[PDB]
């Protein structure tokens, strides 16, 4: 997407424990500045930055990962049992790349 | 592959400064390469304030690939440029000649 270079939405699942300087984003709709660096070797490990849309799905697990499988089965599932407006393909297609 | 990376990489590991020492080394080489990896580490301390001055060195000594290269780390020129630094700008004796004095 870096290579896009233009005008897109990513959505993304993982867990909140995950994410490192985790403490670095408390704050509710408040625009904590993410700046871009992480630690050379760290437990907790950065979200990719231009991707925009993530889950962080904090299970109460710090670092722990594994956290967004099923959940990720749950939404795919749900927008695939989602009709389309379209109609044609009948629910929104799902492309396991 | 190139024993001009090597060299150069050993003299910053063996410098074993803080990164705004560093960057005051690389811009002076012109080298890009290895300030971008050897310096631009994912995770190499950048204290504050130094990174500024080094911005105002970038300026001054017509190192345009490395100017482009600290806004990727974020320096904002709103909050780069004070009055005072611009000040510097204009009054500074470095880089090439003019016809401004």
């Amino acid at each position: 997407l870096k290579d896009h270079a233009s005008k897109i939405c990513t959505i993304g699942i993982a867990p909140w424990g995950i994410v490192e300087n985790q403490e670095d984003l408390i704050g509710r709709d408040v625009v904590r500045p993410y700046q871009t660096m992480s630690n050379p070797m760290s437990k907790l490990t950065v979200l990719n930055s231009m991707h925009s849309h993530f889950i962080l799905a904090d299970n109460g697990t710090t670092g722990k990962y594994g956290a967004e499988v099923k959940l990720r089965r749950q939404l795919e599932k749900h927008i695939s049992l989602q009709k389309i407006n379209t109609r044609i393909g009948q629910g929104v297609p799902v492309v396991a790349l | 592959q190139d024993i001009d990376l090597a060299i150069l990489t050993a003299l910053l590991k063996g410098a074993n400064a803080s990164a705004p020492d560093q960057l005051s080394l690389a811009l002076a080489w012109n080298r890009v390469d290895i300030a971008r990896s050897q310096i631009f580490i994912y995770g190499q301390q950048w204290p504050v304030g130094s990174l500024e001055q080094a911005m105002l060195d970038a300026l001054v000594l017509d190192r345009v690939d490395f100017v482009k290269l600290l806004i990727e780390n974020g320096v904002s020129m709103h909050r780069f440029l004070t009055i005072s630094r611009l000040e510097e700008l204009y009054n500074t004796r470095h880089g090439p000649s003019n016809t401004l004095y």
